[PDB]
């Protein structure tokens, strides 16, 4: 189902979502099982919670003691769980004319704790809840209109021994050199010794840990000058896709700065942070 | 009295205690007897001082509140010197 497609109608009912996550608020802890005290006789018991609602005794549980609302709530020794709360925006295609994306605020709790990061594509499934919202904190009086949210059940963010066996028969391949310069830009034509270039700069070298002095990194760089119409560009995006991380920053689209990193400030905790720039 | 030099509050009474039974049964008079009275009572006190309990006026209900808290300690002391 799409964000702006959740009506009334489809309420406490599993719904599949897909969207990109925005921001995610740290671990909460959520009360599971309740730990009460006697004050008089030490008595220790432990109480269940129902729907957010702690089924708090009247009255001590022993016969010889009996001691009314003298139990007490051991903060410390109460069963916890885990509980986030995440916003998701609707893809940027879902837009149909261009306006601000729509959210939908999600939970999940125990393992899917911490499971999707800020900036990401997931497909995620769960209940299409609602629930009110209290008009003043000292009143049990309620808006009129419910805050609706998504209960999430499942999160899917959007090597076997044959293919060991598979992979070591290539390298028993006399011309893999050439397979691989040939296979990494298939529509690039007549420029191998380019090709090659590229390839070997994303096998890299080798790392080294090296004490008494500083690490060695085997890391290469290439340099693609030449006249304009010949392929520059294009091997630039062919690579692009290939490698595991890489920004595509261009000449007076970027700054100093905006490639190291910019320093900021993070509203909701107030305290100074800084952005990771193209480089980093 | 327990905690003191290694409590010779009992020695010195046992002493007194000496001083008393030293002489003889015929010889005893009634003073030596109090004075051995008075030393098991002494034993009898150290031994018996245990901790109070905790009486609270009734006159009303009992408040939402309730109690919070029995003990009846003095402040510096804790159970196990006792
Ligand atoms: N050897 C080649 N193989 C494939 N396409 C080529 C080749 N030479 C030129 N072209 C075509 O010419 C165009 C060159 O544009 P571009 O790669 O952006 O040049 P540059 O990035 O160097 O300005 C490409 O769109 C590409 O389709
Ligand atoms: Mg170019
Ligand atoms: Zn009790």
């Amino acid at each position: 189902k799409g964000m702006r497609e959740l009506n009334p109608n489809d309420i406490d009912k599993l719904i599949n979502l897909k969207g990109l996550v925005l921001r995610s608020t740290p671990v909460i802890p959520d009360m599971k099982v309740a730990f009460f005290k006697c004050n008089v006789c030490d008595h220790t018991m432990a109480v269940e919670i129902d729907r957010g609602v702690i089924q708090e005794p009247a009255r001590c549980e022993r016969i010889d003691c009996n001691e009314p609302n003298s139990m007490s709530l051991i903060h410390n020794r109460c069963s916890f769980a885990d509980k986030q709360v995440i916003k998701l925006q609707e893809t940027p295609d879902f837009v149909p004319d261009g306006q601000t994306p729509h959210s939908i605020s999600l939970c999940v709790y125990d393992e899917l704790v911490d499971s999707c990061r800020a900036g990401d594509r997931i497909e995620v499934t769960g209940t299409f809840r609602s629930i009110p919202i209290r008009a003043n904190s000292r009143q049990r009086v309620l808006k009129s209109l419910y805050k609706t949210y998504v209960d999430v059940v499942h999160v899917k963010k959007v090597i076997t021994d044959q293919d060991l066996a598979k992979i070591r028969e290539v390298a028993a391949r006399e011309d893999l050199y050439s397979l691989l310069a040939r296979s990494i830009a298939p529509s690039i034509y007549e420029l191998e010794d380019v090709k090659k270039g590229i390839l070997l700069q994303l096998f890299g070298g080798t790392n080294k840990t090296f004490t008494k002095g500083g690490r060695y990194r085997g890391d290469i760089n290439i340099l693609l000058c030449g006249d304009p119409s010949t392929s520059k560009s294009q091997i630039l995006q062919y690579v692009h896709k290939i490698t595991p991380r890489g920004v595509y920053t261009s000449g007076k689209g970027s700054s100093a700065v905006g490639l190291t990193a910019y320093i900021t400030r993070d509203v909701d905790t107030k305290q100074l942070v800084l952005e990771s720039g193209a480089l980093v | 009295i327990l905690s003191m030099e290694s409590g010779k509050v009992l020695r010195a009474a046992i002493r007194l205690a000496l001083d008393v039974i030293k002489i003889d049964r015929l010889s005893r008079t009634p003073r030596d007897n109090m004075v051995l009275k008075l030393v098991l009572n002494f034993f009898r006190n150290v031994i018996a001082i245990e901790p109070g309990e905790f009486t609270i006026n009734t006159k009303k209900s009992m408040p939402k509140k309730g109690i919070t808290s029995i003990d009846t300690l003095p402040p510096n002391v804790s159970m196990d010197d006792i």
